[PDB]
């Protein structure tokens, strides 16, 4: 009705007075800061840390835990809910990690939401402005539809690689970061499909079906080793850190950065394609955002761990060597795509220099952080062998 | 000193562990500890309140020693005892699939953990084992889960009934 | 050249095709079931659109919290008892939300159909949101409320008390340790469908009645996401129904999940609502029956009958063991008040009438005990009395269920009074019901959780409280209190003078 | 204090009791819809209309006004605050206009804010990803810093042309749209300077100062006719509708759309420059946004006015012809810029195709609406006469 | 490869050079001053940062309104008198926000320096936001309040009454008609600095006291933008301070602007606060003195001293006329209640005591009159009495100042009672003060606004109301009312039966 039937303690005269009467003269404690006991990474504790750190109920037998005792219910066999046994890496405290962008759920979906609505505005402006007229037909129907489209399966696979980590991560801060790295990958896979669906609306005859790109990924040659690597990283790795590390600090840093930045982002412009770079801008923004987190966890926290620094670097060095070979193969196969381009699009020198940019950025941003002795010319020469 | 997170038992073991500076000695001590203090088949419950913590400290030492002693391939494919991890995993899954009953199955799964839990077996193979062994064990255990009466189940488990109030 | 774009359904139409075939494309977790390769999902979301819909909800929520509610001093104008109840409700639910994150990541790994993985994925992200939302409630009451202690450090002060253990069983380990399908039943088919969905709403009601407008604002927002999780739980059953294993194990795992959830929430939710509030909304007795019996055990569950799902075989025992459960439990929680991170109160005169009115016989049992304890000076710091002593003096030992972690005193209880004590390989075990007992007997290695008496044995009370930081910022006064008034707060010294030393009750058996 | 000293009627027992006792049993009118008397442009009245329509206090002597009488205070001389005498155009109702995007302040700043935050994120990814490495130094230090930067003054000039209209508009709906069209223009201009400021930060010898691009705009040959038309649309026009119509449906639709879309947007990519297209995507998203508003006002409302249809069209055709010449002139001069491009960048076959796109787009979106009959060949011909 | 970006300040650094020189680069509006084109703005903003900071404020506000405030039914639990008052405050302020757009648009055109134009432009957008915010307030009270009529159609129902004319003088025409600098003085230097900035805050105060949490949510957010405009107003003076024309014209334009603004707000605001509420915050006399004499007339005007700005010479005169101004006006507003778009109420016992306590002499004059009207049945339909009849009976003319449009009655007023009548080329004019009189004598042509008696002359009252839609949804009941209760509402017929026909009071001098 008018006032409704339910009476509320905050506004109901009779109830509020009862409540007000029972209240103390002042707060029963002056420390009004939730998470006051958490060690601040920066000057002052952030909202990100307070709302996140120690949310995971780990006992002290899992580095950094504040609880005590065994789990209340374990798996048949005895496997604990969470345990040190789910990863080779060791640390003094699994809660030391901090996403440098301090992303908790609200800030995360806020930014992605902004990106979504602006993406919608961009496409409506792009279509209404008829910019599709100046795009090379071959680049559009052959390279975007088939090859860029096939790449969605690569990103999809890398997304799935995070499934076990979402379950096994040994701390809240690592779990949130991990979940967001994976969610950004599924988002890119979907944006690749979104572009294909948009083109199908503005270009008569363009088929948005994933059949062609999927066949390219599952049975083609250009992406064969890429697919073999993704399949391994995803389903053959049972260690959540080996997965997150090898994916972001090895495979995606070399293959992913080469394909997105040195191939599509670099050449689409040459064929009058400003559409694909719009989406690749998002993918690259996300890549750099994830890198900051990846670096803080594996290098600042684990690779520089006061007690396990040497150990962790030996393990990561091991994982780097294990995953660098399949990654090189993935790049080597992809070189086959350069032979498909119209003559004069690019040459061996441009292709070589671009390989070196990816390899040099990788050595600087990752390899060097654990003292992995990477030989840049040896890696590039191994890849160039794939040039037909 | 009798604390929850810090006490004499824990300090004592930290010292014993600091004196393990060989992979073989350290790995052997971790497995022994697991046989002596973990699972419902542990040889004793004397360390019930600290074994979880002490075990993690022992694992740390074994991991560190193994990474220094092993080359890269062995670190990925050998157990801390020098066995081939894949053979062990397959050999154990083979036994699990031949398990006649749930009682034989629980012994295989539990024992596998006590002997090969990570710093011993590489995690990749170990969690692949958890995946396979855990599946069979459950399939055997959850079949006609309520048919056996508690009176008879207590006997099969072999507990000593101390007190019944109803 | 018309303005055109692409939405979520248009892309989702092809999501199912995203997954591809390869030899090792299979779940990494042990399971008795096989999830259908072509299972679909109810809602057609993509990362981008999911973010937008959740972002819109956040703006409203944080807007109300930062603007109007803050201007109304809504953080303060709440009954003292409810401010305390929210320390437990928000922090305990927080952990359920959190473990649901790992739980749905495990289900995401289990599903083979891309659409079913995507369904679980959306929940993975929602449970992170919910974890942060529950954290925000405690964060807000600590920053603006009448008593920040507990709200500000529950993540560590919750480890002192026994109620926390049972919470980790139903909402932590119960969500992620076991067959993925068993976990799905604990989380979605039972947990959320039976308890959390109606619970979240019921908390907003109890909250509004007691002056709290902060919780309704956040919890009502949490509720808008639950529809999707319901569908995931339902979809889990569909995906595995046409598999032979299903007929063999589904109802057994469902029965176990039902008993697990019920065992803890039946007595705990009722206790927090009736004893942790000033103004009452509804007697738990009827709330429970409508919840568990009518809505879930009847409507919902029968809908899943076409997939082989049957009503839990332990449903009857749950109902019989439910009537006095929460009353039996508050006696223990209050008697062990120094082990908590919140302040408790004895029922006031008006409340005892309500209790007796709604639960005939309440006064003759609990009523009198509470009157005796206040006569003994349980509220007064100089009395040198703690209700626990009364339990000792009258030979009423308190045990801890080895499986569920729920505290029980069979000699002094009006509900279940069963007790089974077993010895196995040098260790004693105490069980309070025939269902958990079967669980332990069949799965010994799954239940080795040490109880507080085992861990605290031989320890003097004040020492445990000091070690686990159970103090307010002055470093003298206890966070926990036997009353909710603003004066005469017990200090660590008041407890030490008591010279209370823990002992494991099971060691008395030979 | 904890409770504070100020008692609030909503929560104070005593005060709220008094309030509650004075309340009627039910609302005193069931018509709870504000703006219920406004004629809905769509199915149901929208929030955009409710909060905007009739905010302006015009009397009936200004077509559409609902008030009565003269203004309370006028200018020295007698000129009314608002009056029919400030524009040649006539109508049956000045409140008929509707922004197809239905933008009131809130949605407007929400969209621009998301764009600002994503912009910041993009530049952070771009810099971190080192994408500047693949950009042509000449195109940068010289076609972006000088010729793109100079175009900023063109957009700034069009921004100011809106000032008088922000004062003389005869209705809220027309005033709100006008303000937004201009605000978006100043935004574009500030984004141009933003890019140069960004380049300055990542390109060690790049000078952000507006000196170079300004002198090019104030004393160059490339934009001389460009600057001449702007200074005229801005300071020589005293009619708000002529200014708005001539700027958005004549000048910037031809000169503006060619420069932004057919030159920098079409050629920047060819120099490994995806940075500039990022900002041009905004200007174009903005252009097409403003476009639906311009069309609804001058064509849907006025051009098709139930009583002044013919009259208004005559004036707009007149306006189209008046400014079509200075616009065509601004283009010709711009053609001289192609000669400064490195050999092989583009050929007359391409520029001819792009010009026909701009002209044909203009004829399709504006020209044919008011029936001026423009000849695409003659226009393209007269413009093309500015290349050697 | 550092993550890098560019903020507002870094782009704004080069904004001043955005404008370039050319023959016709000058203001399109007549003015006696010259704004220096080197003038700078205080805030270094660009379109995008501006949008972001405003968008964040929108979040909080709309979030509070749509969520918590609606759940608390904030739109209903407001005192009736205040619900009515907000129909006037929000809508009348809306027009000021709206004309301020055109005004700052004109000032944007007036400024030559790019930075000064940018400052004004930022205000153009703010005033658009404020227009929409004030609109939203009426929209929300219409949608969720106890009486939507008036809130729902003030944009047309406000044309019926006399109070609206004077509002247009200070907040519509005063803002845009005349020298750009005169307008800037009316809007920013006087209107905003002396009245609106304090007013908006005070409104949130009175609103809260009367149960209204909606207005505070919206108005406090508007308030956050007011700093930018104060600065704009201040920078206007600095821009013309070095022009010799300034020493010759500024102080006269300011004094006229001062008198213009206080002439309306002094009566009106004090009336709406004290008579449009139940719960009181502070006596208007105290408020007025603080705002006008101390804060503005003293502190604010003083900082402009170094620029040749002196206190308005009409200051003392304003203070003598103020004391009883608001009290005198409510008698006319209530007497003419049928011409409003809101419901009015006579003071209750507690209020009359409050008025006497704060205004000695109040009861013997206003108090006795109100009780005389009520006993005679001014609140009852069936009485056939409307206070306007009492004014006619006791021969107390009501005139409309030709300049300010403010209603005044010489013969009855306790405050100013001067009256000047003049004939010029066949038309009569009535003035209430010496300042407005000079304004008209000097600029005839700027002040030809027709008053309500002139336009309604000879018309029967009910016909003017029906014609202008002064009716509620049922087509018979009047929007306006002489009481705030839910029963015995006056209808178009109750007014018609009165046979009230309007007459031009100036014709009595004929
Ligand atoms: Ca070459
Ligand atoms: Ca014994
Ligand atoms: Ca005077
Ligand atoms: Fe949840
Ligand atoms: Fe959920
Ligand atoms: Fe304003
Ligand atoms: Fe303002």
């Amino acid at each position: 009705s008018m006032l409704g039937e339910r009476r509320r303690g905050l506004t109901d005269p009779e109830m509020a007075a009862v409540i007000l009467k029972a209240l103390p003269e002042a707060p029963l404690d002056g420390n009004n800061k939730m998470g006051y006991f958490v060690t601040p990474r920066w000057k002052r504790l952030t909202e990100y840390e307070a709302l996140t750190v120690y949310a995971q109920p780990n006992a002290d037998w899992i580095a950094g835990g504040l609880d005590w005792g065994d789990w209340t219910q374990k798996f048949h066999g005895g496997r604990p809910s969470w345990g040190n046994e789910t990863t080779e890496l060791r640390t003094v405290d699994w809660f030391k990690h901090r996403d440098p962008l301090r992303r908790w759920h609200a800030p995360y979906v806020k930014d992605k939401a902004e990106e979504w609505r602006y993406t919608d505005r961009f496409l409506q402006g792009y279509s209404a402005d008829g910019q599709i007229r100046a795009m090379n037909p071959t680049w559009r129907d052959e390279f975007i539809n088939r090859y860029w489209g096939a790449f969605l399966f690569n990103e999809y696979g890398l997304f799935n690689a995070h499934s076990q980590g979402a379950r096994e991560a040994l701390s809240d801060v690592t779990r949130v970061s991990l979940a967001f790295w994976g969610f950004d990958k599924i988002d890119i896979a979907q944006m690749i499909q979104l572009e294909r669906g948009f083109l199908a609306k503005i270009v008569p005859g363009f088929d948005e079906s994933t059949a062609v790109p999927k066949a390219e990924w599952t049975n083609g040659e250009v992406y064969k080793s890429a697919r073999l690597a993704v399949e391994g990283l995803w389903q053959e790795v049972f260690d959540w850190n080996e997965s997150a590390f090898s994916v972001h600090a090895v495979y995606d840093a070399l293959f992913g950065q080469f394909v997105r930045r040195e191939f599509f982002q670099r050449l689409a412009p040459r064929f009058g394609d400003n559409l694909t770079p719009f989406f690749i801008n998002q993918a690259q923004t996300y890549f750099q955002i994830a890198k900051q987190g990846v670096q803080d966890l594996y290098y600042n926290c684990l690779g520089d761990d006061p007690e396990f620094s040497d150990y962790n670097r030996t393990v990561m060095r091991n994982w780097t060597g294990k995953w660098l070979e399949p990654t090189i193969a993935a790049l080597r196969d992809f070189m086959g795509l350069f032979a498909k381009l119209p003559a004069g699009t690019t040459d061996k020198e441009e292709i070589t220099a671009s390989l070196y940019r990816v390899v040099d950025d990788w050595i600087e941003d990752y390899a060097s952080r654990i003292d992995f002795k990477a030989d840049r010319d040896q890696i590039v020469k191994a890849v160039l062998a794939g040039l037909k | 000193k009798l604390g929850i997170h810090s006490n004499d038992t824990r300090d004592a073991w930290v010292n014993k562990i600091a004196q393990l500076n060989t992979l073989e000695k350290a790995a052997e001590m971790l497995k022994q500890f697991r046989m002596d203090h973990t699972t419902p088949f542990r040889n004793s419950y004397e360390l019930d309140n600290d074994y979880l913590w002490i075990e993690a400290k022992l694992e740390e030492k074994v991991a560190v020693l193994k990474a220094r002693a092993f080359n890269e391939v062995d670190f990925r494919h050998k157990t801390a005892f020098g066995e081939d991890a894949k053979s062990v995993l397959d050999g154990t899954v083979a036994k699990m699939n031949a398990a006649k009953d749930k009682w034989e199955a629980e012994k295989i799964h539990i024992g596998f953990r006590q002997a090969y839990k990570p710093p011993i077996m590489p995690v990749n193979y170990f969690l692949d084992g958890e995946r396979q062994l855990g599946t069979r064990l459950m399939e055997l255990r959850n079949l006609n889960y309520y048919d056996t009466p508690l009176e008879e189940l207590r006997k099969q488990r072999g507990v000593r009934v101390v007190h019944l109030q109803s | 050249r018309a303005p055109t774009s692409v939405n979520a359904q248009e892309v989702h139409r092809w999501l199912q095709s995203f997954n591809w075939d390869f030899k090792n494309n299979r779940t990494k977790y042990a399971t008795k079931y096989k999830m259908a390769n072509e299972t679909k999902e109810q809602f057609k979301l993509i990362a981008k659109e999911y973010a937008r819909m959740e972002a819109v909800k956040d703006e409203r929520q944080f807007g109300s919290l930062q603007d109007a509610l803050t201007r109304l001093n809504a953080g303060v104008r709440v009954h003292p008892k409810w401010n305390e109840t929210m320390k437990v409700v928000s922090n305990f639910l927080e952990v359920g939300e959190y473990n649901a994150i790992a739980a749905t990541g495990m289900l995401w790994d289990s599903a083979q159909a891309a659409e079913q993985k995507n369904g679980y994925l959306a929940q993975v992200l929602d449970e992170i949101r919910h974890t942060h939302q529950c954290a925000y409630v405690n964060y807000y009451f600590a920053k603006n409320g009448q008593d920040p202690a507990g709200h500000n450090d529950a993540r560590r002060t919750r480890t002192i008390g026994p109620l926390w253990k049972g919470m980790k069983r139903v909402f932590s380990d119960g969500f992620i340790s076991g067959d993925a399908v068993e976990c799905s039943l604990n989380l979605q088919l039972v947990g959320e469908a039976c308890f959390t969905n109606p619970l979240i709403v019921a908390v907003t009601e109890w909250a509004a009645a007691n002056g709290d407008e902060i919780t309704p604002t956040v919890f009502l927002s949490i509720e808008t996401d639950e529809l999707r999780h319901m569908a995931n739980g339902y979809q889990t059953v569909v995906s595995i129904a046409n598999d032979p294993a299903s007929a063999k194990y589904l109802n057994t795992d469902l029965n176990n999940a039902f008993w697990t959830q019920q065992k803890y929430f039946t007595p705990v939710l009722g206790m927090l609502f009736e004893y942790g509030s000033k103004f009452k909304v509804e007697p738990w007795v009827k709330t429970w029956d409508r919840w568990v019996y009518e809505d879930w055990g009847g409507i919902w569950i029968g809908r899943l009958g076409k997939y082989g799902v049957e009503s839990p075989r332990s449903l009857k025992d749950a109902k019989q063991d439910a009537y006095w459960a929460h009353h039996d439990l508050y006696l223990l929680a209050y008697a062990l008040w120094p082990t908590g991170f919140f302040r408790l109160a004895l029922p006031d005169q008006e409340e005892m009438e309500w209790f007796e009115a709604n639960y005939p016989g309440w006064y003759d049992h609990y009523g009198k005990i509470y009157e005796e304890w206040r006569a003994r000076g349980c509220e007064d710091p100089s009395s040198g009395f703690i209700p626990l002593m009364w339990f000792i003096e009258n030979n009423h030992p308190i045990y801890i269920d080895r499986v569920s972690q729920v505290p029980f005193c069979p000699s002094l209880a009006k509900g279940a009074s069963t007790l089974r004590v077993h010895e196995y390989n040098g260790e004693m075990h105490t069980f309070s019901d025939q269902w958990g007992e079967r669980m332990w007997l069949a799965e010994p290695e799954r239940y080795e959780c040490q109880n507080i008496f085992e861990q605290y044995e031989g320890r003097e009370l004040s020492e445990v409280i000091a070690e686990l930081h159970g103090l307010r910022s002055d470093g003298k006064t206890l966070i926990a209190q036997p009353h909710v008034r603003g004066d005469k707060l017990w200090t660590l010294d008041d407890i030490k003078r008591l010279n209370c030393v823990f002992k494991n009750p099971v060691k008395a058996f030979n």
